[PDB]
RNA sequence: GCUCGUAGUUGAGCAUGGAAUAAUAGAAUAGGACGUUCUAUUUUGUUGGUUUCUAUAGGGACGGUCGGGGGCAUCAGUAUUCAAUUGUCAGAGGUGAAAUUCUUGGAUUUAUUGAAGACUAACUACUGCGAAAGCAUUUGCCAAGGACGUUUUCAUUAAUCAAGAACGAA
């Protein structure tokens, strides 16, 4: 019986998380067309993205929605045969769903938001802590990229996670820091 | 027993100690082929394959300690995969 | 054609159902020969065009 | 894929653990291999940004588990079986707490409390 | 030693006992790895044995493996080899065989654990072969904790059958061709 | 008794069978016609189909499972002992046989009711669960777990463990 009722659960989260973002989509896409119509051109993604962003800071709505036409009219939108006719007309629809799939990119960016608006939509129907402390940055001469590209041993073989410990001492850390910044570690590290 | 079995029946009534099934499987079973559970035990074999083509009954001949009044409605009697031949090889042929 | 008297082991707790199970076994039907027939036992498929029940007595079965 | 970062950023402020982070960028872009993100790699990434755990994973797991035992025990006081399994988990906590405190990722003053 | 690896040991045991009939004390042959790693690490043979198996052991050791530990020349192994008592094998002195081989011939006899002997050996695809033969229970010592490896596939056959054979044994034991008229050949 | 754990140490279906005869096929011995082959006696078998289907340790996380594991409420049932009302009448109990006892003031047996301290018949268990002690009536609540699979910030994390501590016994 509570695997039954764990399934409806999850089962009802997925519908609504479905429900949440596919009226995101639609009215993203909605003020997206008007932009155009009033741009008369192509929209950029960076420009979808800021708007995703602001339509993720504030609790969407239909003062929300007042605001999110504003901005579509802000300063940052000021900054920016018969069958030829049919191809013409497709290449259009899919340049709509390259716009509508960038959309979904940045829903996806915001997935986990989305959750957690769903999460704050259930408690309001229903109506320890894992702590981090701030360290010395240090990326060891390694960017976010070819960190994901390595392998695990290869990162473990190039530095250890027990060197740069929170509570290990400084002279020890820029002991190890020093050897791993040599310039030919890395290379042959790259190489390899 | 075998290894994969295949449901073949579902229980109907009793009669005159023996099983009736509803043939909840495509095929027909051989003669006398023997009647298993979802626990791979036997429980009988095949007497008698009766009923209209759309829909089959057979009745299973229950063996040492297997009392047809035992089972009740909705119970599954289960059949060896080798044991069932198709439908079309008892109609004529064109 | 044939005319028949079946004789039930048991009297029926609703009498109309044998005129049902009369008209399930109408149409193309599974048999098999009986033991005294000469004929070889094998399951074969026998076609019963038409049956009407003439009368049902269940108290004599 | 600075966004990526940024969701890495948030998530550990917000109070997850690495293990969790992964799982859920793994759900969230469809990633294919379970090799391209992991809990190291997110340790590496919280590294670079000026970010640490206070206490390691597993023995936060292990309070966890000893502050729902000491919970269950306070509202049934007649179990002793709950007493034998406290037992064991803080002895378990102890000695991932000595060892912890042995390679520095825990600090030399850390004292757990019953 | 902590108790779940206790009661997985235990119920290794009785599976050991119930299908192989094993009896306390315990038969255990060691080898001459094990008898090194034991004097290097200073680790108690016997006294990891006892703890291991949870009940009396008895230690043995063959000629070709004690021999081997002379061709080491290691004085401490030797007198360690010499405190378990002696189980001689028949082979030839001159010509040893080696202490895998050998500790086979005295184990496996027709594919089966004949004797009831269990295996503390370091060697690695002896013990493989050895998983092969059923009934065989093997222990080495890794890291300074010894280990007893898990029920083999051919013991939990091995006890499947017996299991069987136990529902319908004991007390429940019962106790052509045509007419030559019909084919005429032509005139 | 069990577990944790300090000092120290180590590593890190159609009527059955027998006898004789006939027919058919094979194998032997011996012979003809020109090594081939057929031709006389012995021996070995056999006696057509279809009725239309036709003929490494120690920890952590996640997933799906699983248990007479623990504690707290709750609901029944079973058998004893005691007591109170009937009915009946001379024994009941026990033993190798007796005996101590209870008994016309009614013992024992039968029926009904009440109280008390307990246990959960068969299924059923040397292999299930639990560190041990121990653990099967029903329904709820609480926390904990084993095995399997995928793996881990994963070894100065482990193993032996005097002291000491929790449970049990007492
Ligand atoms: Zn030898």
């Amino acid at each position: 019986e509570k695997r039954k009722i764990k399934e409806q659960i999850k089962a009802e989260k997925e519908t609504a998380l479905q429900k949440k973002k596919t009226k995101k989509l639609n009215k993203l896409t909605d003020i997206l067309e008007q932009l155009t119509k009033e741009y008369g051109a192509e929209i950029n993604a960076d420009m979808v993205k800021k708007i995703t962003d602001t339509l993720l800071k504030n609790d969407f709505k239909e003062e929300e929605w007042d605001n999110v036409v504003a901005e579509l009219f802000n300063e940052e939108f000021y900054q920016q045969r018969k069958k030829s006719k049919k191809e013409e007309k497709l290449q259009k629809k899919k340049e709509k769903r390259k716009v509508n799939e960038l959309v979904e990119n940045a829903l996806e960016q915001n997935k986990l938001a989305l959750i957690e608006e769903v999460e704050k939509e259930e408690e309001e129907r229903k109506s320890l802590k894992f702590r981090y402390r701030e360290v010395s940055p240090e990326s060891f001469g390694l960017t976010a990229r070819e960190i994901f590209a390595a392998d695990d041993t290869d990162l473990n073989e190039f530095i250890g996670l027990k060197k740069f410990a929170p509570y290990r001492s400084k002279e020890l850390r820029a002991k190890d820091k020093r050897k791993v910044m040599k310039a030919r570690r890395l290379r042959e590290w790259r190489k390899k | 027993p075998p290894d994969t079995v295949l449901e073949m029946g579902a229980f109907l009534h009793p009669c005159e100690g023996d099983i009736v099934c509803r043939s909840i499987n495509t095929k027909i079973p051989y003669f006398n082929a023997p009647i298993y559970l979802e626990n791979k035990t036997q429980v009988g074999k095949v007497d008698e394959i009766l009923g209209p083509l759309n829909e089959v009954f057979f009745t299973i001949k229950c063996g040492d300690g297997v009392q047809a009044t035992s089972f009740k409605e909705g119970d599954k009697f289960y059949i060896a995969a080798d044991k069932l031949l198709p439908i079309e090889r008892f109609l004529p042929k064109p | 054609e044939y005319v028949c008297i079946v004789r039930l082991h048991d009297a029926l707790k609703d009498e109309k159902d044998l005129g049902r199970s009369l008209e399930n076994l109408t149409g193309a039907l599974f048999q098999r020969p009986p033991l005294i027939s000469a004929v070889k036992r094998q399951l074969r498929v026998r076609t019963i065009y038409e049956s009407n029940l003439i009368e049902f007595d269940n108290k004599r079965n | 894929s600075e966004s990526v970062i940024e969701q890495i950023v948030k998530y550990a402020r917000k109070g997850l653990t690495p293990s969790q982070i992964g799982v859920l960028l793994r759900d969230a872009h469809g990633v294919t291999q379970a090799r391209v993100i992991t809990g190291n790699k997110i340790m590496r990434i919280l590294k670079s940004n000026g970010l640490a755990p206070e206490i390691p994973e597993d023995l936060y797991y292990l309070i966890k588990k000893a502050v729902s035992v000491r919970k269950h025990l306070e509202r049934n006081r007649k179990d002793k079986d709950a007493k034998f399994r406290l037992i064991l988990i803080e002895s378990r906590i102890h000695r991932l707490a000595r060892y912890y405190r042995t390679v520095a990722v825990l600090p030399p003053n850390w004292k757990y409390e019953s | 030693m902590r108790q779940k690896r206790a009661k997985s040991y235990r119920k290794q045991l009785l599976v050991y006992s119930h299908t192989f009939k094993f009896r306390e004390p315990y038969q255990v042959l060691v080898d001459n790895q094990l008898v090194l790693e034991c004097n290097n690490s200073n680790f108690n043979l016997p006294s990891g044995l006892k703890r291991t198996l949870q009940a009396d052991v008895k230690v043995m050791i063959t000629q070709c493996c004690i021999q081997a530990l002379y061709e080491t020349r290691n004085d401490g192994a030797i007198n360690l080899a010499k405190q378990f008592e002696r189980r001689r094998c028949n082979h030839s002195f001159k010509d040893p065989k080696s202490p895998a081989e050998c500790i086979e011939s005295v184990v496996n006899i027709s594919g089966a654990n004949k004797h009831r002997y269990v295996v503390a050996s370091q060697d690695i695809d002896l013990r493989r072969k050895l998983r092969t033969v059923p009934g065989v229970p093997l222990i080495h010592l890794t890291r300074s904790v010894m280990v007893m490896e898990p029920l083999s596939t051919a013991s939990a056959k091995a006890s499947k059958i017996t299991e069987e054979q136990k529902l319908y044994k004991g007390l429940n034991d019962p106790n052509k061709a045509p007419n030559p008229l019909s084919v005429k050949k032509k005139k």
